[PDB]
């Protein structure tokens, strides 16, 4: 059935579009010192996992949940700042660069392919309403 | 803060304050009873990434 | 609340405070 | 995507963590009693089907460099340097037994031997030297402690410091900068190290660390080097698949 | 059934 | 089965150690 | 202390890295949004027929 | 929640002391670290200045 | 309603 293209390939753009939200989060943040809570910013990734509840192995795609990463925060060394601990280290983001611009051109061509892909169902569902004249 | 922009600035921070050490036990030549400084310096904290 | 449904209810307005207070 | 960029990715972050590595050991030039921390890329294939192509590679550090560092000569008795293999003993931050190369002992108001904050390890123990007293350490690590006001014929020895031999092989840098035993180095020779009676160590000289500049150097242009490649291999995978998805169209 | 899409995922890692 | 075809079992799970037991 | 006068405290590494740091981490935003814009052109086109 | 963004503040000032030049003028005073002379503001306020 | 679009609504501001 080429109707639940539509949905198969809206649910992949919606999900990849929330990656390169993630991706372009990160990199903007990857020097934040603390958030309102006074908590460092933990480098945030998606969940991807498919959708097919009714009897499928293949469904689309659905990003399950936003989790934050469990790789050590960067301690760096500054005993004058409010936030630092007994010790005197300050916690930095986890944010790794290459990792996160990777992200972000990888979404933007999966992204990209998938419109192609609803842009070619659309003609063939356009064309099949021609059957027979 | 790419973790090698702040160890390296740590770095010349300290070579930095050695040498205030230095400039001042030079400064300091002349005075009547003058203890010479000596700058001391240690590693921070090892983070382990993966375990061997 | 499935993200891309349709819900009667409008959804709360969203709030990106600076300080906790 | 085609998950080539995903392999020179990988290889362009364990480079910036080479680096990372590096410049943590050119700050530590001056360090006294530093160990330089090794590094080096390992390759891990991917196992699969069906054809073997891809390998991603890892920074790992092989312990760290145990070459005997430059010695300065400070006229200061308590500041020891040891023979090459030679291990002080400390008590580490968690009431447990660690070694390091630091040799700047410092004696308190209270009369305890100290390096770096952690208190000094003899055969009895922690060494506690009489209250403001001239110390003198021997080189086999006696110490002889001048009590001020009572003549020099007072100079009677105190304590003996412990002193451990052990290889690079044996000991791992713990997340405090202080060396312990490996698994299996523990394993066989035990819990504690036995002092070794024939190491000897030079009072009046402080070791450095044995950062060598000319590697560091060569690492950090090779790295630079390697990083730009990784990114033209990016760019060119980038750039495939983006007319590669033009096949979908029509 | 899943994980993160991305570098996350796609670097080796000690096991579990 | 030649790689491209289509197979009647799922391919064996990807792992890369980094150090071999 | 009388006859001396203390200056600024700025310190230059400081700013020197925070200058690097910055000129770098603008770059990457650059891209970010150059990427953004690409990429909703075609999302555009798919409103077609 | 996906997006988070990110803004610019200044938590206060840096209070080490700078170097110190000796010129041999009896009105030019430096003060010890964490300590501050008293003027009278713009404002008819009370200043703290190095 | 609606307010200014683009760069300043999307831009974090002080609680008024």
């Amino acid at each position: 059935a080429l109707l639940n293209i539509f949905d198969i390939a809206g649910s992949a753009l919606a999900a990849q579009s929330k990656r390169l939200n993630v991706a372009a989060s990160n990199l903007a943040n990857a020097d934040s010192v603390t958030g309102p809570d006074g908590q460092p910013y933990r480098a945030k990734q998606v969940v991807f996992q498919v959708d097919a509840a009714p009897g499928q192995a293949t469904g689309g795609v659905k990003v399950a949940s936003v989790i934050e990463s469990q790789a050590p925060e960067k301690l760096v060394y500054e005993p004058g700042n409010p936030l630092a601990d007994a010790n005197g280290y300050v916690k930095m983001p986890n944010v790794d660069v290459v990792g996160e611009m990777v992200n972000t051109m990888s979404a933007s061509r999966s992204y990209q392919a998938n419109i192609e892909v609803l842009n070619t169902v659309k003609s063939m569902m356009l064309k099949t309403l021609t059957l027979g004249q | 803060m790419i973790s090698s922009l702040w160890i390296a600035k740590t770095g010349l921070d300290a070579q930095q304050t050695n040498m205030d050490v230095i400039a001042n036990n030079l400064a300091n030549v002349s005075t009547n009873g003058f203890k010479r400084q000596r700058a001391v310096f240690e590693d921070l904290l090892y983070q382990t990434i993966r375990q061997p | 609340g499935v993200p891309g449904a349709l819900s009667n209810q409008p959804a709360p307005p969203n709030e990106a405070p600076i300080a906790t207070p | 995507m085609d998950h080539a960029i995903y392999t020179a990715m990988g290889a362009a972050s364990q480079t910036l963590n080479q680096q990372a590595v590096t410049a943590s050991n050119l700050a530590n030039a001056s360090t006294p009693g530093f160990r330089a921390q090794l590094n080096a890329l390992r390759a891990v294939p991917v196992d699969g089907l069906s054809l073997a192509t891809r390998t991603l590679v890892t920074a790992s550090t092989p312990g760290a460099d145990m070459t005997p560092g430059q010695l300065d000569y400070t006229s200061r008795p308590l500041d020891v340097a040891l023979q090459q293999d030679g291990w002080l003993v400390v008590q580490a931050a968690d009431g447990a037994e660690g070694y390091t190369r630091n040799g700047n002992i410092q004696v308190g108001p209270t009369g305890q031997l100290t390096i770096q904050g952690h208190p000094v390890i003899g055969e009895g123990g922690p060494i506690t030297v009489p209250e403001g007293s001239e110390i003198t350490i021997a080189a086999d690590g006696t110490i002889s402690a001048l009590n001020p006001g009572d003549p020099p014929n007072t100079v009677a020895p105190v304590g003996r410091l412990k002193l451990v031999k052990a290889e690079g092989n044996e000991v791992q840098r713990s997340d405090d900068g202080l060396f312990r035993l490996t698994a299996e180095a523990q394993a066989e020779r035990g819990a504690v190290l036995a002092a070794d009676p024939s190491i000897r160590i030079m009072s009046g000289v402080l070791e450095g660390s044995n950062v060598k500049p000319v590697e560091a150097m060569t690492d950090m242009i090779a790295n630079a080097r390697r990083f730009e490649m990784q990114m033209k291999v990016i760019t060119s995978v980038d750039e495939n698949e983006g007319r590669a998805n033009q096949l979908l169209s029509m």
